[PDB]
């Protein structure tokens, strides 16, 4: 634009609030088919490693 | 109320072998698990073996794995425990228990199998040499 003035606030910003939305539930639904490591955590009898 | 009964214990010798009867009735060997335990005199109880009701969860004490074999059958009801390799401080009152063989299960964790002893049989005799 050749001659105009305009003032904004990014602190009210939305396209930040519907990226940090959005991001959010991209993450969960790439999750959702593959497998869950709930059986895992048991009795573990852990000591040292020798390495 | 259930009976345990126990037979064939008689003079042995080490490196020998002994044929032991253990029959009971009362309660169905289908869904349930026997143990083994020894009570030697002026000392506290010792595990011997144990058995599911065809195989696997067989496990076996440490200080008796060398070659011990419990083996059961469903057409007769009864359980045998052949000893073999007699050493020299292993003689004692050897006892078959029953176990209630409760269980609980988590789709997550599985199946899990809790063992304590229910009922006793009389108890059988060993004597070394
Ligand atoms: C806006 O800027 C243009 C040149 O870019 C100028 O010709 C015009 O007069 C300006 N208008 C005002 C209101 O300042
Ligand atoms: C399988 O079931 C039959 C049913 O009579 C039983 O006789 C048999 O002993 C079972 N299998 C084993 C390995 O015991």
């Amino acid at each position: 634009l050749e001659n105009v003035t305009e003032n904004f606030n990014m602190w009210k910003n939305d396209m930040v609030d519907q990226m940090h939305e959005d991001i959010i539930s991209l993450w969960d639904q790439s999750l959702k088919p593959c497998v869950k490591l709930t059986p895992l955590c048991v009795t573990l009898n852990c000591s040292d490693a020798k390495v | 109320e259930v009976q345990l009964v126990e037979s064939g214990g008689n003079v042995v010798q080490p490196g020998g072998s002994l044929r032991l009867s253990c029959t009971a009735s009362g309660f169905s060997f289908d869904d349930s698990t026997m143990h083994w335990v020894r009570q030697a005199p002026g000392k506290g109880l010792q595990w011997v073996s144990l058995i599911s009701w065809n195989g696997g969860r067989t496990y076996y004490a440490d200080s008796v794995k060398g070659r011990f074999t419990i083996s059961r059958d469903n057409s007769k009801n009864s359980l045998y425990l052949q000893m073999n390799s007699l050493k020299t401080e292993d003689t004692a009152f050897y006892f078959c228990a029953k176990d209630k063989g409760d269980s609980d299960y988590d789709y997550n964790l599985g199946y899990s199998y809790f063992y304590y002893m229910d009922g006793w049989g009389k108890g059988t005799t060993v004597t070394v040499s």
